[PDB]
C-alpha cells in the first residue's frame, strides 16, 4: 500500500481542433520529474508513449506535447490539437518504485454544437417471444453532448435493474454520439402489460420526449 | 525499430492456468555486445493489463537475466519466463478468475543510469508496446447469437427516414462482426459496443437508417459473424406496424 496513487483532471476535456489542451496528473505524495510518464491511447490501438523522463518527448513525438510538473502535480499540454490528437491520455510513475501504476484516464473530446438525439423504439420481434423473453429497444441517433438520460416506463410506472445502455465511440463525420437501451422482460411479465414507453432527457430538448407503444397494436 | 508481436487469445474457465506469449523483432537477447546506446540489461520485459470499466494496471517485468518483478496484487499467482533462443517473454497466471478478463499488453520498459554516447529517447518508460490480446475468463460456454430484427415501424419514422436494426443477444465470447447487405449498405450504420449481462453472456444491437419508401422496394439483411462459434446467420428485417 506503499504505492504511490495518480489521479488525473479532467474525466472529459471537450475542445475543438487548433485549440490548446491541458491536462493535469496529481501524485498522492511527491514523485522525482525523472519517473513521470504520459501515453497516448486510441480503441483498438497500442498504447504509445509521448513524454518520459525529465519531460523529454519519446520517438516520433511532435514538437507540440510539452510536459511540466512540480513532483505532485505533472501537466501534459498539447500547444494546438490535430485531428489525431483526440484520444485518451494517461500518466504512470515508472522507474521510482514497483507497482508503477497508472492514472484512470482523461478523454479529450471533439466540442460542436449542441444535437439533439432522434428517439426511435423497437418492439419485441415474434422469434424471441417464441423462446420466452421481450425485449425492446429505445435508440436515440446522433447526438451532442454525450449527457443524456433514458428511462423505461411500463403502465406510467418506471423500471430499474431490467435494462442495459450503449453508447457508440464519438463518430469521424458529424462528432455525434448514439445510444442503445435494451429493456428485457420474461414473456409473462412482458404479456401482464399494455403500454410501453422510452422517455429521453437531454440538453437539445426542452422537454422530454416519449416514445410508446401499446403491446396490443403489434 | 524494435517491435512486439502478441499471439493467439484467451479463453478460460475460472480456477485455470493462463498463459500468454510475446515475440521481439528488431532486437536481440543473446547480443552481449555493448558498443552504443543503453545496455541490454536495462531492458524491462513487461506485462500490462486493461479491464473494460478499469485504469491500466503494470503486472510485472522480467530483465534479460532472469530477475523478475511482480504488482503485489497479482505476485502469489504470476510467473514471468523469457528465452533468448526464441527472442521471446511469457507470462503465466494461476488460479484465474472472472476478475481477469481484459486485453493484456507487452511492453519494454527502460531504466537506464549509463550509457554510451547518447541515451536513446524513451528512458523511464514503456517506450515500445505490443498490440493487446484478449482474454476471457468466465464459467459460460462458447455460444453464438440469436439475431432478432427490430422491425422499423411508424416508431421508428422521421421524416422519410426509418431506422431498422438488429438485436444480437445472448453470445459468448466477443467478439463479433455486423455487415448490412453483404457489406453494400455503410452508410448511416452504427454498432453498438457489446454489454455483458449477469448471465455471462454478451448483447449488443446494429442499427441502420433509410428511407423509408425504399422499405418497400429493397431488401434488407444483416450478417451476423461470431468466430469463436463458427457461426454466420443473415437475419432479414421485415417491417411492421404498430
Amino acid at each position: 500500500v506503499h504505492e504511490i496513487v495518480l489521479t488525473q483532471s479532467p474525466v472529459t476535456l471537450s475542445l475543438s481542433p487548433g485549440e490548446r489542451a491541458t491536462l493535469s496528473c496529481r501524485a498522492s505524495q511527491s514523485v522525482s520529474s525523472s519517473y513521470l510518464a504520459w501515453y497516448q491511447h486510441k480503441p483498438g490501438q497500442a498504447p504509445r508513449l509521448l513524454i518520459s523522463d525529465v519531460y523529454r518527448r519519446a520517438s516520433g513525438v511532435p514538437d507540440r506535447f510539452s510536459g511540466s510538473g512540480s513532483g505532485t502535480e505533472f501537466t501534459l499540454t498539447i500547444s494546438r490539437l490535430e485531428p489525431e490528437d483526440f484520444a485518451i491520455y494517461y500518466c504512470q510513475q515508472y522507474g521510482s518504485s514497483p507497482p508503477y501504476t497508472f492514472g484512470q484516464g482523461t478523454k479529450v473530446e471533439i466540442k460542436r454544437t449542441v444535437a439533439a438525439p432522434s428517439v426511435f423504439i423497437f418492439p419485441p420481434s415474434d422469434e424471441q417471444l417464441k423462446s420466452g423473453t421481450a425485449s425492446v429497444v429505445c435508440l436515440l441517433n446522433n447526438f451532442y453532448p454525450r449527457e443524456a438520460k433514458v428511462q423505461w416506463k411500463v403502465d406510467n410506472a418506471l423500471q430499474s435493474g431490467n435494462s442495459q445502455e450503449s453508447v457508440t465511440e464519438q463518430d469521424s463525420k458529424d462528432s455525434t454520439y448514439s445510444l442503445s437501451s435494451t429493456l428485457t422482460l420474461s414473456k409473462a411479465d412482458y404479456e401482464k402489460h399494455k403500454v410501453y414507453a422510452c422517455e429521453v432527457t437531454h440538453q437539445g430538448l426542452s422537454s422530454p420526449v416519449t416514445k410508446s407503444f401499446n403491446r396490443g397494436e403489434c | 525499430q524494435v517491435q512486439l508481436q502478441q499471439w493467439g487469445a484467451g479463453l478460460l474457465k475460472p480456477s485455470e492456468t493462463l498463459s500468454v506469449t510475446c515475440a521481439i523483432y528488431g532486437d536481440s537477447l543473446s547480443d552481449y555486445s555493448w558498443k552504443w546506446g543503453v545496455s541490454r540489461d536495462d531492458y524491462y520485459w513487461t506485462w500490462i493489463r486493461q479491464s473494460p470499466g478499469k485504469r491500466l494496471e503494470w503486472i510485472g517485468e522480467i530483465n534479460r537475466g532472469g530477475n523478475t518483478k511482480y504488482n503485489p496484487s497479482l505476485s502469489s499467482r504470476v510467473k514471468m519466463s523469457i528465452d533468448a533462443s526464441k527472442n521471446q517473454f511469457s507470462l503465466r497466471m494461476r488460479s484465474v478468475t472472472d476478475t481477469d478478463t481484459g486485453i493484456y499488453y507487452c511492453a519494454r520498459g527502460r531504466r537506464s543510469r549509463q550509457w554510451i554516447g547518447d541515451l536513446p529517447p524513451g528512458n523511464q518508460g514503456l517506450d515500445v508496446w505490443g498490440q493487446g490480446t484478449t482474454v476471457i475468463v468466465s464459467s459460460a460456454s462458447t455460444k453464438g447469437p440469436s439475431v432478432f430484427p427490430l422491425a422499423p415501424s411508424s416508431k421508428s419514422t422521421s421524416g422519410g427516414t426509418a431506422a431498422l436494426g438488429c438485436l444480437v443477444k445472448d453470445y459468448f465470447p466477443e467478439p463479433v462482426t455486423v455487415s448490412w447487405n453483404s457489406g453494400a449498405l455503410t452508410s448511416g450504420v452504427h454498432t453498438f459496443p457489446a454489454v455483458l449481462q449477469s448471465s455471462g453472456l454478451y448483447s449488443l444491437s446494429s442499427v441502420v437508417t433509410v428511407p423509408s419508401s425504399s422499405l418497400g422496394t429493397q431488401t434488407y439483411i444483416c450478417n451476423v459473424n461470431h468466430k469463436p462459434s463458427n457461426t454466420k446467420v443473415d437475419k432479414r428485417v421485415e417491417p411492421k406496424s404498430c
